[PDB]
Order: C-alpha cells, then structure tokens, then sequence
C-alpha cells in the first residue's frame, strides 16, 4: 500500500544561476514519487558514489525525507569532498553528514541545457575564524554537516581577487570580538561543472518518498485477511496476518 | 591540595599503580596532590501506601548537605548513625 | 521571490511608550509533568494502553518559563493615543533547541487591565508574535534588537483568525519614531478592534500592515497562511529546527482538548536560527472599553528522557521527568508508575568544575 | 566578448549612443563596464567606469546607461570635436582576462 | 602623473624584445601596472598585468601571449618591464604601459585603467 | 589496490586457483571500478567479487 | 618503586618459573604452595616445503 501523488519538481534547480559552495541551495522532498534517473539523465555525470546505502536502495526504497543540496563546483576539486578530506574546502565551505545515508554526484552540464546559466568564476572560502575580545587570540570556525559557513553572512556572493579579506565586529551576544574571513577563486571551465549532495532520512515519519510502481487487485489488504502474507506499507516492510 | 613531595623530582607528573595522576610538581616549585572529584551516593526511602519518601545521602557527614537537595538541579537534613537523611 | 504587497505610505511611525513597571507582575505557571503538560507526541509511532520511556525535546519539570504579556495602548475617550509596551524589543535570547509556548493560560479568569491599576476585566486569549534569525546587532541610535539579513517572522492576524508566516529582509523606515529615524524607541504591531475585528469583516492584514509601518519587506522567499478557529480553549504551540527546516507544532489540529502537540506545518528556512525575540503588541481600544488578556509562557526544550503513559485513547496523559529528582528516576528505572516500597539506589550528585588551572 | 556598433554618427548638437552588449554574466549582474576614448595617433583615455560615472577630466556630455544585458555610452549634444574611436571594456578581478570590443567609429 | 615608455624597435620573428617604462607623480609601490597592445587597423588587446610587491607581485596574462611574455617590476626605480621571449609576426603592434586600479570596495569591486603612457612600437 | 588481501601477499601466496579477468578500460573512468559507483560500469559492464 | 621514586628491586618476568610466579601476582612476596607456570614451547628445526 502506497499513496499516489506527483513527481519531484526539479525545475528550480534547472532554471537559474548555480549557487556557490559556501552558499548552496537546499530542496527538501516529501510526499513524492521520485525518479533518480530522470534528473541524472539531464547531465553528463562524471562521478556518483554513496555511503551507508547501496546503489540499488538509493533509487528503489522509500524514505521519510529526501534532501537535495546543489551548487557550482570545480571538478578538479573533487578530492576535497571526501569525508576524510584535507579540509581547505570541506571544513569551511561545505561538509556532509557521516551519520545519515548520503550520496555525492559530480556532473558537467551539456550544451543543450540552456535554462541553467553560467557563473563568472568559481569562489570559495580559504579560511574563516573568530578573534576574541582581546583582539589577540584567534579561533578557527568550522562548518558542520547541515550548516552554512559560520561567516557566510560576511563573504560576498563572489571573491573578486585572491586574498580579499572581510571583517565585521561581533555584538555582545556572541561574546564580542570580530569575525573574519578570506577567500580565493578558480577559473571557469569551458562547460559549467556542478555538484549535488543527497541525504536520505528514515523512520522519522511515514516513508512517503518512494519510486513509482503500478499495482493490482491481488495486493490489497482486503481479501487477504486471515492469511500469512508479506507486506510493504508506506515503506514499512514485514510479515504477518492481517 | 598542598602536600609533601614524593617520587623523583625531574618528572612533573606522579602516577598511581592504576596509572591515574595523583600528584604534580608545579612551575612555582611547589608539589601538589591530586584526586578525582568525588560524588555523593544517594538512595531513596520510598513508602508506597502513604505515597511519601525521604532521601538518604550515602555516608556524608551531613555537612555538605544543604536544603533544597530534593532535586538534582542539573524539615531540614539530619545526621544519623547511617548517613545524612532528608 | 514572493511579492508581499506595497510598502507603508505613512510619513511617520506610531509613537510607542515603554513603562516597564506596569508589566512587572508574577503569575507562576510551571510545567507539571504529571499532567503531561507541554509534552510533544512522538512523530514516528503511536501506541495504546502502555507505559514506555522516550527521548525527545521536552521542557524541564518545574520550569517556571518566561512569562510575556500584551497590553492596551493609551486612549482618550474614543480617540486612541500612543502605544504602550514592555521592554521586549531588546530582549534578545538564544534559540537553542527551540521552545514551546502556553497560550490562553488564564482564559476565563478575572483580572485587570495592565494600563489601568483599578479596572477589572474578563481575561481572554491572545496569540503571541515572534521574530527569529541568525544575527542581531544595534539600530541607528545604538539600541539593541536589530535582526540582520533575512528573518523569520510569525504574526497572528485578523484578531486571531489566521496565522501568517514569512521570511524576508527587514528594511527600517526613516520617519519619526521609526528604527532608522528621529526619536526612535521601539517598534510594535497593533490593531484597532473597533473596525478591525468586525464579525462580518475581519481585517486580515491589520497586524501585517502595522508591522510594515516600521519595516519594509524585501527579498521575501515565502509567505504562508493558516486558519485559526476562534475560541477560548487552552492550547500549545511549538517551534523547532532541523536539517529539514523549521517545524511548527500545535495541539489544536489533533488533540484540542487533550494538549498533545503534533506537527502541522514545515517552513523552508534552512538558515540556522540562533536568536529570537518576542514581538510587542498593543491594542488601540476605546478608553471606556478595555480587556484583560491571558499571559503566555515560553519554555526551553532539552534532549531529555521521559516516561510516557499512553492511554487507551492513544493520547498521553501522564509523564515522568526521569532526571528531575531521585524518586522520579526510580519510577523511570522500573518503567512504571507503580513501584513497591523499600530502599532503592539512585544516580549520585556530582559537582561541576570551577575555574580551570593551566 | 563584447559587441559594439561599427560606427555611430550625427550632427553637432544631436544625441547619439554607442551600445555594448553581452549576457547576464558580462553586463547584467555587475555594474563594471568602462568606456575609453581614443583619438587617432593617440593613447586611449578613460571616459566612464562602473557603467555610471566619469573622471573629473570628462565633460558632462558623456554618461553611462544600462538596460538588461546592454551597456551604452551616451553623448548628449555631440560636438565635431568628439570624433574618436570609442571602446567598451569589461574586466572582473582574478581568474579572468580583460575583454575589449572592436571599437566604434564615432563621427 | 606621467608614464614614460621606451624600448620599441624592429626584431625579426623568432627573436626577442624587451619593453620598459617609468612612472612619475604616483607612488609606484602602491599601484598595479599593466600592458596592452594595439595592432594597426585593430581594436585594443590585453597583454598582462602585475600586482604590488606587498601582494607578492604576482602576474596574470592574456591568452594571446600565454607562456611567451613575462612581466616584472622594480620599485627601487619605479619602472616596469615586459620581456617578449619569443616573437611572432602577429606581435606587430603598438604597446602601451599603463596603470590599473579598482574602485568601490572589497565587497563590490570595479576595475579600470586610469593612466596611460605614450606607447612604443614593436615590429 | 586490493581487498581482503595485501598487494604484497597477492604476489607471493599459494592458491587453489587464480582468476585473471582482463579488458580494455579508459583511465578517465577509474572511479567506476569500485564498489560504490555511478553504475555505468559496476551495474552493467563489470563488477568485482 | 620506593617512596623517593627510585627503583630498588626488579624481577625479570621471562627468566624462570619462580620469577614468573612473582610477576603473575605483581608482587615480590607470594604464598607457599604449588603453582602452574607457562609451559615450555617446542622449537622447530629445518622446515619442510
Ligand atoms: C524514470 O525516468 C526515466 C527517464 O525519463 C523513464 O524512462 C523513460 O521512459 C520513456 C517512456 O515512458 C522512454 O521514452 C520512449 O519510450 C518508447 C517506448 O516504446 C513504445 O512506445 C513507442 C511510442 O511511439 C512505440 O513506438 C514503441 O513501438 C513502443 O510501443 C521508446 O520506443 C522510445 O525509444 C526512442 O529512442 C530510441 C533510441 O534513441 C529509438 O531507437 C526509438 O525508435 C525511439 O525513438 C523515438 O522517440 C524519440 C524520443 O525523444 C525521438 O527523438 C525519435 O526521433 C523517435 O521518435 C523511448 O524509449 C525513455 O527513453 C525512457 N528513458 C530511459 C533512460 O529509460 C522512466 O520510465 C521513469 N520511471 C517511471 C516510473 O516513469
Ligand atoms: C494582505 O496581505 C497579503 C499578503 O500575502 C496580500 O496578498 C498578496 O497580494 C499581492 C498583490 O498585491 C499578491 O501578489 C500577486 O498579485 C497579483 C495581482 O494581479 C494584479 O497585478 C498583477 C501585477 O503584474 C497584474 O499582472 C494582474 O493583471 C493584476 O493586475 C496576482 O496575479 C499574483 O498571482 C501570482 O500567483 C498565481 C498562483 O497560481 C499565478 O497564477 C499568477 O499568474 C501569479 O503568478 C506570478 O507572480 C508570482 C509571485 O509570487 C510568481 O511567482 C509567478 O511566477 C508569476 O510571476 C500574485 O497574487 C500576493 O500573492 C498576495 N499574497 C498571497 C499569499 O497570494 C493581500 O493583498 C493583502 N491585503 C490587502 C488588502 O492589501
Ligand atoms: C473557557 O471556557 C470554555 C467554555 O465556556 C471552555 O471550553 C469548554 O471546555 C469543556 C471541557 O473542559 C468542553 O466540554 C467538553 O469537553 C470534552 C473534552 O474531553 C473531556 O471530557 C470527556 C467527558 O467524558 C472525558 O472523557 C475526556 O477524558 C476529557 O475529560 C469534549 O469531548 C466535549 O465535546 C462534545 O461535543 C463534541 C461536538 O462535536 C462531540 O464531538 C464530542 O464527542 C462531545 O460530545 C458529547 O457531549 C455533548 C454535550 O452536549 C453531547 O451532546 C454529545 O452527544 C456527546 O455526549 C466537550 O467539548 C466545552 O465544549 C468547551 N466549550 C467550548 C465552547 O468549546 C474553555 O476550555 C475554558 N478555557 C479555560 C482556559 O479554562
Ligand atoms: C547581512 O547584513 C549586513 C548588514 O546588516 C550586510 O553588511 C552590510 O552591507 C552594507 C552594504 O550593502 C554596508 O553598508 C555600507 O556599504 C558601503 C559599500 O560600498 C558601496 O557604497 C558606497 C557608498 O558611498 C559606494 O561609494 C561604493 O562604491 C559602494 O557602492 C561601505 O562603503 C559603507 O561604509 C561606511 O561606513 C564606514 C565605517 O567606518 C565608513 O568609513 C565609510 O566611509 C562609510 O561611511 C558612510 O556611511 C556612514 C553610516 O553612518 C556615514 O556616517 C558616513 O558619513 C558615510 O556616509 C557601509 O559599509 C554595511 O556596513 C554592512 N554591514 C556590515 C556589518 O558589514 C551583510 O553583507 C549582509 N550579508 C549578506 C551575505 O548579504
Ligand atoms: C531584493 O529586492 C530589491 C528591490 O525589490 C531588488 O533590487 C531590484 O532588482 C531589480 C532587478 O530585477 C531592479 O530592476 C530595475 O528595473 C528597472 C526597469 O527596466 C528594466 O526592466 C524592464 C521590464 O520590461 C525592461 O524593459 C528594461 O529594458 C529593463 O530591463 C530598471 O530601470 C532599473 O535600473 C536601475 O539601475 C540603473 C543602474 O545605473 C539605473 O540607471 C536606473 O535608472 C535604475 O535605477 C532596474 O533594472 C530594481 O531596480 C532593483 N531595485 C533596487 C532598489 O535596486 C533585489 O535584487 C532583490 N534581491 C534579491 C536577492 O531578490
Ligand atoms: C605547600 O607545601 C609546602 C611543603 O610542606 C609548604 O612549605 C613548607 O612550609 C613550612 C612552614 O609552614 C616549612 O617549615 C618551616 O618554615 C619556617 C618558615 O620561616 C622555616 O624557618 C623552617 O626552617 C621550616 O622551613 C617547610 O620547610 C616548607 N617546605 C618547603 C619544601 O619549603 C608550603 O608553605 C605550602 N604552601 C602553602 C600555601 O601552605
Ligand atoms: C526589562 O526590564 C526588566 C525590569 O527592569 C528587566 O528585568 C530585570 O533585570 C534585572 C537584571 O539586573 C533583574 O535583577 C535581578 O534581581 C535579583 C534580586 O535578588 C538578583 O538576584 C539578580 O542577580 C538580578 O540582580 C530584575 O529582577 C529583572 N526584573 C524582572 C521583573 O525580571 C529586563 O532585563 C529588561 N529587559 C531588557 C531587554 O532590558
Ligand atoms: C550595541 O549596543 C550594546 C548595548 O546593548 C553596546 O554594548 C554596550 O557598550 C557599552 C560601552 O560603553 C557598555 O557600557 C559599560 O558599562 C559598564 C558599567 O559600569 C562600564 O564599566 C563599562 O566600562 C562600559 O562603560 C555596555 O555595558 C555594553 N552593553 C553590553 C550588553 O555589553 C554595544 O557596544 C553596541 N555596539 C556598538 C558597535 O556600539
Ligand atoms: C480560511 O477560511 C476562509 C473561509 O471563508 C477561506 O477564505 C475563503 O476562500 C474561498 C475560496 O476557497 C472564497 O470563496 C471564493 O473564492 C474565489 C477565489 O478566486 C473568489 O473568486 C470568490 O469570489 C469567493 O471568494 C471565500 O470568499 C474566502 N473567504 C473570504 C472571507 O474571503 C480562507 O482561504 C481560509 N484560509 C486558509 C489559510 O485556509
Ligand atoms: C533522636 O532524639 C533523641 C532524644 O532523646 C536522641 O537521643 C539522645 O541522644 C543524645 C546524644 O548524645 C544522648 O546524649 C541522649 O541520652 C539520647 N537520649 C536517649 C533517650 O537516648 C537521638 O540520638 C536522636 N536521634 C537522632 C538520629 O538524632
Ligand atoms: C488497559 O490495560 C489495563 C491493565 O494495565 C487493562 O485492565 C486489566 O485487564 C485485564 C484483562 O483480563 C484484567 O485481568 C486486569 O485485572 C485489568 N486491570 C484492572 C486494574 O482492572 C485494561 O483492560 C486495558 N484496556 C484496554 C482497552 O485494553
Ligand atoms: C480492480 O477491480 C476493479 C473493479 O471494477 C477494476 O475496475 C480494476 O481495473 C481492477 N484492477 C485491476 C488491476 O484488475
């Protein structure tokens, strides 16, 4: 037993300028008949891996919620998207969960997809840190799995030149002092390069985020009563007698 | 705590047989003893029929038992032959 | 981008006074766990006629919470005068794990009007307004409470017939008594019930328009509305934030007469909320006709363990805060509200560290 | 790349414009286009920068304007003395290069 | 402010040439320096630029002379150099020594060339 | 690289059998020869035991 | 370890049987009786391949 509904709307993704890594956009899908192929089919994918979930399950099981995080990304920088990465990008701009099942897709954009616009260049944060009220002590400020860079409100939509520094003082609420950061740029490639993060959540609600299968009259609860059957109810599997 | 030096002077840290730190030679030349912070054991005296209770504070002298100890805090207490009971 | 209508066209803001000593009253209403007061129902599963433990975001037993009230503004006969509010505008507090609020706590009780020491009135329910965001600083005159960039604003409107929520940048107006103008004090929302609460015609924009008079809305991402049934039944509202965005809870839509809170909506706010404040509100009523309003109480949530009593009706009626005291822990240990007489061991009392040595 | 008219002309006293087009990544998003005036046999001089404003050595006849992804140089009350080759120049910060149009013959 | 440029002349393709210029009226150590060129009948073309010493005096080059031309500067003389390692016939052009500045701020920058020298011919 | 055996040991132990599976393969798609992959190789062309 | 921190006595726990007995009880003073100790291992000669 599964609900009928509509397919996941990825139009927002495909209809504007790609976000920067430290200022990505998040699409949350609930109550949806998803189709992973349809979306990935639109890109000449370069790579796609997962963790704590099979390549099968990622596009065949039901989830309580599906999160898609998309942004512009230099293909050549893929080495720092690892959970055990060096950190220059991972620890400041964007990090992924190691507790929930996740995936990472890196793809280029084909000339046919003219609805998505091309950024001037790539930008990222080199470092982000806080200065204490003594204006002598400095402490690094890192980004967590579902957070934005701690100084995203300081760094502008683009870094004009390498070494550009940005600073603002902190209010008493934060303990005072200053929050400071600096970034760098990477030349744009011939074609737009983009990355997509996927996080899969289970068990926090009805698993109504599913594939799209057809049905029959012999897979109903009614008329199966009293018999031992296998079942799958909104992602909840098991065996028993109704 | 301030105490008498033991062990060999060159090593800053003095450990027990259990490999726990029990003493230290300070930068100021003084030697101090070190112990883990101690907790206060508690048990509950519960009477179902009268729906009431009392708190028994282990084996404390009842010196360290203030009032308002009926909560963990995230008649007053009296000292008995057992421990301190509130 | 969502168009949320035109800017206010008034040349000045409405003057608002702050006389805090009129609001310094105390009517304690601490969380009583034995009545499952403020318990949010488990999201994944239901149960029936059982006693089990559960971990989630709950208020501490005995927590008094932070009481907030609203008052009538000044008036001279049938002509309204400057507004009257508490010093809430600078009351910026950490969001932490989110919070819950008791609404209509004193409904049906007899009390008095805040701005009139000896005017009695029947107490009626009033809905709270909130402002939430990630960064807060000062206004042009150095006063505290300016939320930067995008903010989440929740405004009950239509005299309590609809809830509106939106996410926009607040751009301060420069007129008199405005956030970036001359003689600034504070900002507040208000309504004029004489015409705004007409039975056959509620002003569903009364509060929103009042808000606009102080700040312009820019770069709005969304705006949603929900309907409210008008009554004096005590209810609970809650707000939390996760990777999935901001979750809105309410007892009204599922357990109106039981109090169990359930999720009713989610907002697409993926910007971590760090601070929030209570939005001031005044009523521009007639001097000869003022009402008393129920206080509301805000409580903090923590990742605590509770023992939950699920009745035969599937609702939670009783609970135990397993970390409140020693006896409470005992009941939790046996996963039961019935424990035999005797002497039992419990968790010890530990001391936390003082200033460090290096 | 920047696209400009081959030539623009009119009688002294008339108003003429020299366009400079590109896409959203060139003109639309950022106000960073500059204009230069080069007299035959001479070096270029800066007329307008940041799509709006001129150096104090430039008369008010010259002003900047932008619409959509089109930048332009407006010459109000052109004089015969304004005859020159006008160039549209686009440049951001690092990880890029300076882009010039082919130049417009203004006479 | 004045920029003095010299070192032009004729060098057969396959050979090499070095241009130089001198700045006066400005604080050399506090400006960026850049070169452009213009061949007869053509529009303007960017050659490359160099940053300040305090910035590491790094460089950026136009694609047309990538790996062939090198920029350098010397603050003890207030001069700039451009050396053309390997010349082609297509490099026939007038070169110009110029300065480069930014307006606005760090949040929103705008770049432009304010001062220009006389220029020199390389052929 | 190796799994459940060192790259050293694979060169000097004794076995009941050894199976060598060879094919042409562009270095540019190296990433798809692993366990977790996009699929175009690991699901439809070649998988490792 | 003496009170002054200096090591005054030690036991080589691999020397003999009685020595091991003292080490087994982590003491220089053990009780009378008959105690089990580590057995003697066999040592191999030239290998067979
Ligand atoms: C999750 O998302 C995936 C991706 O979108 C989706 O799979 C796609 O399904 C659609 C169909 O639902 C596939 O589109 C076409 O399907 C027909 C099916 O064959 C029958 O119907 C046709 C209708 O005329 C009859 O002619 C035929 O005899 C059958 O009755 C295929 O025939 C189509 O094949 C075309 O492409 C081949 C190779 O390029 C050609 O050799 C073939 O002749 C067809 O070409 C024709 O159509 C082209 C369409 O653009 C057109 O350009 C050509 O000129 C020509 O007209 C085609 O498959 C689609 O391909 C599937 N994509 C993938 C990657 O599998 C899943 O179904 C979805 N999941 C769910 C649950 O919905
Ligand atoms: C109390 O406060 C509420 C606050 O929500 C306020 O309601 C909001 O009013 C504004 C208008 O002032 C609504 O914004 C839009 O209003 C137009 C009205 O049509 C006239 O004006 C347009 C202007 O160009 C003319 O073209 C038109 O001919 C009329 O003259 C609506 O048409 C808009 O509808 C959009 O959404 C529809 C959804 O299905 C679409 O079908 C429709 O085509 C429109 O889509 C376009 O705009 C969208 C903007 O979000 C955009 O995303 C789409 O891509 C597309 O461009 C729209 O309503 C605003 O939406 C109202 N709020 C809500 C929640 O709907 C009350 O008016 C205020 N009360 C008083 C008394 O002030
Ligand atoms: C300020 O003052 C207002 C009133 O002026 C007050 O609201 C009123 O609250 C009372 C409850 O305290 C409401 O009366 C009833 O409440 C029960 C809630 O459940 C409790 O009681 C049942 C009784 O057995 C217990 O089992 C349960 O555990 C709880 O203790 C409601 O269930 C009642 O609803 C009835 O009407 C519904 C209409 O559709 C039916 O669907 C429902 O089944 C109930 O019907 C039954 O009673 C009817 C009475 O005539 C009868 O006709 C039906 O056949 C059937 O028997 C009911 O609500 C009272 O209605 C509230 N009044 C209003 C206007 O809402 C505020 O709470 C108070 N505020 C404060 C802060 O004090
Ligand atoms: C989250 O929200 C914060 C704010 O809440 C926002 O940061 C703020 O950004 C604004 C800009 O959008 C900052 O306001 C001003 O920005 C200009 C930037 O240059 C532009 O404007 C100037 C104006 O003439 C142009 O010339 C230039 O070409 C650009 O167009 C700064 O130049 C302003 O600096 C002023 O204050 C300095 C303090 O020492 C002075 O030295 C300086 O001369 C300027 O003084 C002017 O304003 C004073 C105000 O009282 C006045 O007294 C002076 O006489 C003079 O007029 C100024 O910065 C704003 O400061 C930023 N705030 C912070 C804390 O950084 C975040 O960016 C936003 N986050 C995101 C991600 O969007
Ligand atoms: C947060 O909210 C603010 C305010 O709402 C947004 O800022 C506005 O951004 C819009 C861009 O979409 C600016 O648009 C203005 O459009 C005017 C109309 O002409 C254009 O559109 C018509 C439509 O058919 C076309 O025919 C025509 O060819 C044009 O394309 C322009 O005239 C405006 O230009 C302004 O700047 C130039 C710069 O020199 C001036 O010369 C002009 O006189 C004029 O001032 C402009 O293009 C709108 O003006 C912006 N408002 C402000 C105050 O700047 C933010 O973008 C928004 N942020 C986010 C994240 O949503
Ligand atoms: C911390 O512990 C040390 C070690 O016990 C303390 O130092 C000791 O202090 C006593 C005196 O209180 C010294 O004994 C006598 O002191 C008099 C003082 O004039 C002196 O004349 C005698 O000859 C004799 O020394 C003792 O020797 C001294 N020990 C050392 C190693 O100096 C120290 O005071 C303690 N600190 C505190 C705050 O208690
Ligand atoms: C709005 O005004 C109210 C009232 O003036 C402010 O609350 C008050 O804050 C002071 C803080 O100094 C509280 O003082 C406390 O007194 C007790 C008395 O024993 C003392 O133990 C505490 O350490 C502290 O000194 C005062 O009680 C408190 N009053 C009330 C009614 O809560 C409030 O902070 C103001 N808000 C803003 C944003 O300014
Ligand atoms: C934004 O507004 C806050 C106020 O909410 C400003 O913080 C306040 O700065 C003043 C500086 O004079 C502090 O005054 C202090 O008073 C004590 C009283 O004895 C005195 O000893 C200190 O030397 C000092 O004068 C005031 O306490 C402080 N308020 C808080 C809550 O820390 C803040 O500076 C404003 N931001 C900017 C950029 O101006
Ligand atoms: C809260 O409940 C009220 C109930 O009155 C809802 O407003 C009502 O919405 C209906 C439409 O679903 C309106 O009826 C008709 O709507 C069409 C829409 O274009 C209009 O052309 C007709 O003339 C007529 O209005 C009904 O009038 C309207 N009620 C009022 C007073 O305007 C409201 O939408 C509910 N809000 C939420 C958040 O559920
Ligand atoms: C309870 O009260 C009785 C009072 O009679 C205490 O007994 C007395 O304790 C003092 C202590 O020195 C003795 O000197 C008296 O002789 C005792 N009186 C008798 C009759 O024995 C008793 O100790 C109290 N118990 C507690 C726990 O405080
Ligand atoms: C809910 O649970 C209670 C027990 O916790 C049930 O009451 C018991 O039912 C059994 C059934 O034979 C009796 O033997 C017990 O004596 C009952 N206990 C009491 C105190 O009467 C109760 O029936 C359950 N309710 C439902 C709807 O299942
Ligand atoms: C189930 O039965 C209904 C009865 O009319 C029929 O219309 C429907 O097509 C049947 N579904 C299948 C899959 O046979």
């Amino acid at each position: 037993e599964q609900a009928e509904g509509v397919e996941c709307d990825f139009s927002p993704l495909l209809s504007g300028t790609p976000p920067q890594v430290y200022n990505f956009k998040r699409l949350v899908f609930t109550n949806c008949n998803y189709n992973l192929t349809k979306l990935l089919s639109l890109f000449s994918v370069n790579d796609f891996t997962c963790s704590q979930i099979s390549p099968a399950a990622i596009a065949s099981n039901c989830y309580s919620s599906l999160i898609l995080d998309y942004f512009s990304y230099p293909l050549s920088m893929k080495s720092d998207l690892s959970v055990s990465s060096a950190g220059p990008i991972s620890q400041f701009n964007y990090k992924q969960s190691f507790s929930n099942p996740t995936c990472l897709i890196l793809a280029t954009v084909p000339h046919n997809l003219t609805t998505i616009t091309k950024p001037l260049k790539y930008s990222y944060i080199n470092k982000c840190s806080r200065l204490l009220s003594d204006d002598r002590t400095e402490v690094p400020q890192l980004v967590n799995a579902n957070q934005y860079s701690p100084c995203v409100s300081i760094v502008p939509s683009t870094v004009w030149e390498d070494g550009d520094y940005y600073r603002k003082q902190l209010s008493p609420l934060e303990g005072g002092g200053w929050l400071v950061a600096s970034g760098s740029t990477v030349a744009m490639t011939e074609q737009l390069q983009m990355g997509f993060g996927i996080t899969v959540q289970y068990g926090t609600d009805t698993n109504s985020v599913c594939p799209k299968l057809e049905f029959a009259n012999d897979t109903k609860i009614a008329s199966q009563l009293g018999n031992c059957v296998e079942y799958s109810l909104y992602g909840v599997s098991g065996r028993g007698v109704f | 705590q301030n105490c008498t030096a033991v062990g060999v002077r060159q090593q800053r840290f003095v450990y027990d047989a259990y490999q726990n730190l029990v003493g230290y030679y300070s930068d100021d030349g003084n030697y101090y003893c070190l112990r883990a912070c101690v907790s206060v054991p508690v048990s509950v005296i519960y009477d179902k029929e009268t729906k009431t209770h009392a708190t028994l504070f282990g084996s404390v002298a009842c010196e360290h038992i203030s009032s308002t100890m009926s909560q963990y805090s995230r008649y007053g207490p009296l000292q008995t032959p057992v421990g301190c009971v509130l | 981008t969502v168009d949320v209508g035109p800017d206010s066209v008034k040349s000045a803001c409405i003057e608002v006074d702050i006389q805090q000593t009129f609001f310094d009253k105390t009517w304690p209403r601490p969380i009583d766990v034995s009545k499952a007061d403020g318990i949010i129902y488990p999201q994944g599963r239901t149960y029936s006629n059982i006693t089990i433990t559960y971990q989630g975001l709950f208020p501490y037993q005995g927590d008094h919470g932070d009481m907030y009230v609203y008052s009538a503004g000044h008036a001279t006969g049938t002509t309204p005068q400057k507004l009257f509010v508490a010093n809430y505008s600078q009351d910026v507090k950490q969001f932490a794990n989110g919070f819950v609020v008791r609404i209509g706590a004193a409904a049906n009780s007899t009390g008095t009007v805040i701005i009139s020491p000896s005017t009695s009135a029947t107490i009626r329910k009033i809905y709270p307004a909130f402002m939430l965001g990630s960064s807060v600083g000062n206004f042009s005159d150095g006063k505290m409470g300016r939320f930067f960039n995008h903010t989440l604003v929740l405004l009950p409107d239509g005299c309590g017939t609809l809830l509106r929520a939106f996410y926009c940048i607040l751009e301060p107006r420069s007129g008199n008594h405005c956030p970036a103008g001359n003689s600034y004090t504070s900002f507040a929302t208000y309504h004029t019930p004489a015409t705004d609460c007409s039975d056959g015609n509620y002003n569903r924009n009364a509060s929103l328009n009042s808000f606009k008079e102080y700040f312009n809305l820019r770069n709005c991402t969304f705006m949603y509305t929900y309907n409210i049934t008008e009554d004096e039944i005590l209810e609970w509202f809650g707000i939390t934030q996760t990777a999935q965005g901001v979750h809105l809870f309410s007892s009204r839509y599922v357990d109106l007469y039981g109090g169990n809170m359930f999720q009713f909506a989610t907002l697409p706010v993926y910007d971590t909320i760090k601070y929030y404040s209570i939005i001031p509100h005044s009523i521009r009523s007639i001097q000869s006709d003022r009402k008393a309003w129920a206080a509301f109480y805000v409580y903090k949530l923590q990742p605590l363990t509770f023992l939950l009593d699920f009745s035969v009706d599937g609702y939670i009626r009783r609970a135990i805060d397993c970390g409140f005291n020693d006896l409470s822990q005992l009941h939790c240990s046996y996963e039961s509200f019935d424990v035999e007489s005797g002497v039992y061991s419990v968790s010890s009392f530990e001391a936390k560290p003082s200033g460090s040595v290096v | 790349a920047l696209t400009q008219p081959a030539s623009v002309s009119g009688s002294p006293g008339q108003s003429i414009t020299i366009s400079c087009t590109g896409t959203s990544s060139d003109v639309g998003t950022y106000d960073l286009v500059s204009w230069y005036q080069q007299h035959p046999g001479k070096s270029p001089k800066l007329m307008i920068y940041a799509d709006i404003k001129r150096p104090s050595g430039v008369s008010h006849r010259f002003s900047g304007s932008k619409s959509g992804n089109t930048a332009s140089l407006t010459i109000s009350g052109l004089q015969s003395a304004d005859e020159a080759d006008y160039y549209c120049c686009l440049y951001a910060g690092s990880s890029t290069s300076v882009i010039f149009g082919g130049g417009t013959k203004v006479t | 402010v004045q920029l003095l440029e010299s070192g032009g002349g004729l060098v057969k393709p396959g050979g090499s040439l070095r241009l130089s210029c001198e700045a006066s009226g400005l604080t050399f150590s506090n400006v960026w320096m850049s070169w452009v060129r213009q061949a007869p009948g053509k529009g303007l073309e960017w050659v490359g630029r160099i940053k300040r010493k305090s910035e590491g005096a790094t460089t950026d080059y136009g694609a047309p002379v990538k790996g062939r031309f090198t920029l350098s500067r010397d603050d003890s003389k207030n001069t700039v150099y451009l050396q053309m390692n390997s010349l082609k016939i297509d490099d026939t052009a007038v070169y110009y020594c110029s300065t480069l500045t930014r307006g606005g701020d760090v949040w929103s920058s705008s770049y432009y060339f304010d001062y220009w020298g006389q220029g020199a011919l390389v052929t």
